């Protein structure tokens, strides 16, 4: 059962679509004082900016 | 209707947690009614999934966990102009010289 | 590392499945529930900020192996304090649980060469006589050491290598 469980976990993750995020993109999960915690952005690298809704920019420091 | 619930309270730092759709904003205004009485809530942060912290404007006692709050989808806002001269008002724009309403046009 | 946030739910889940017998249907259910913790666009899932109900509801989906009532209640549970990433290690506690349940051991023979299928009788005769476990073999085949054997069980070794021998006495001097 070992590869047709495999099979059956990756054919039902598509059927109930549980996807991942684009490598260059991601979601706000936390704000708070002026810091903003985010996740996805896989592709993201240290010090670069990063492009908010309103034409604003954070810095990836973390 | 009132969408939220408290999840903590911790002297006078209470949580809320929202579905994810409807998460105030952070300096929003929250609503609860505190017994035979209202309280509003300031939010200061909005950490984790659906869940938000805030600041009680007003004594904390008596708060349980679970009560509906209900979230005023704009900051805290207070009468301003003409009207408000001659009389005294706490943080909430509220009267606290028992002369009544303040008779305001605008917030 | 989840070893100690695991203890608590493999103890609960094994006595549960003692009580109703069906500890060889949890075993199952917990092992597909670690497998779909593996998964590429799960592991995914369950890093992000999402409420608990919604990550048990959406995890749950996944997963019609598991009898829906007691083996659902487990994944909400652990959703609720943020904990289904300890899903690989519940199994193996519970297969620990099990292991001293069910008075059984499993003992690793090391040597430096297969053994003579009547060798690994009289070994696993004597390992029944130094545990109380009904014992299970699983040889293997190591060069470093060069004669005689390691016996492993659990976290007691019993050495008989060459190799042991050896450096042994060069501390010696």
């Amino acid at each position: 059962n070992s590869t047709e469980i495999s099979e059956l976990i990756k054919q039902r993750i598509a059927q109930f679509n549980v996807v991942s995020e684009a490598h260059n993109e991601g979601t706000i999960v936390s704000v708070s004082d002026g810091v903003i915690r985010i996740h996805g952005l896989a592709d993201c690298m240290q010090g670069e900016m990063i492009s908010l809704p309103g034409n604003r920019y954070a810095i990836a420091l973390n | 209707m009132a969408t939220g619930k408290i999840v903590q309270v911790i002297g006078a730092v209470v949580d809320v947690e929202f579905p994810q759709d409807a998460v105030p904003r952070v300096y929003d205004a929250l609503e609860v009614q505190n017994g035979n009485e209202r309280l509003v809530l300031e939010v200061q942060q909005q950490l984790g999934g659906g869940i938000v912290r805030t600041i009680a404007m007003g004594s904390s006692d008596g708060l349980r966990r679970g009560l509906d709050v209900k979230d005023l989808e704009h900051p805290i806002e207070v009468p301003v102009g003409k009207a408000t001269l001659g009389r005294i008002m706490n943080v909430l724009g509220e009267p606290v010289d028992m002369k009544g309403e303040i008779g305001e046009e605008e917030r | 590392e989840f070893i100690t946030v695991a203890r608590p739910y493999a103890k609960a889940a094994f006595d549960f499945a003692v009580e109703h017998q069906s500890v060889e249907r949890w075993q199952d259910m917990l092992a597909f529930a670690a497998e779909v913790t593996k998964n590429e666009q799960m592991a995914e899932l369950l890093s992000g900020a999402l409420a608990p109900e919604t990550l048990a509801e959406s995890f749950i989906a996944v997963a019609g192996e598991q009898l829906d009532e007691n083996g659902q209640n487990l994944i909400r549970v652990m959703a609720e304090n943020g904990r289904l990433n300890a899903l690989p290690d519940v199994l193996e506690q519970f297969i620990h649980l099990r292991a001293v349940s069910e008075a059984t051991a499993e003992v690793d023979v090391i040597s430096a060469a297969a053994l003579s299928e009547q060798q690994l009788a009289k070994i696993s005769a004597a390992m029944e006589k130094r545990l109380s476990r009904k014992v299970k073999l699983n040889a293997k085949i190591d060069k470093s050491v060069m004669a005689g054997v390691i016996i492993r069980a659990g976290d007691m070794v019993i050495d008989g290598s060459v190799r042991g021998r050896l450096e042994r006495l060069a501390d010696v001097l």
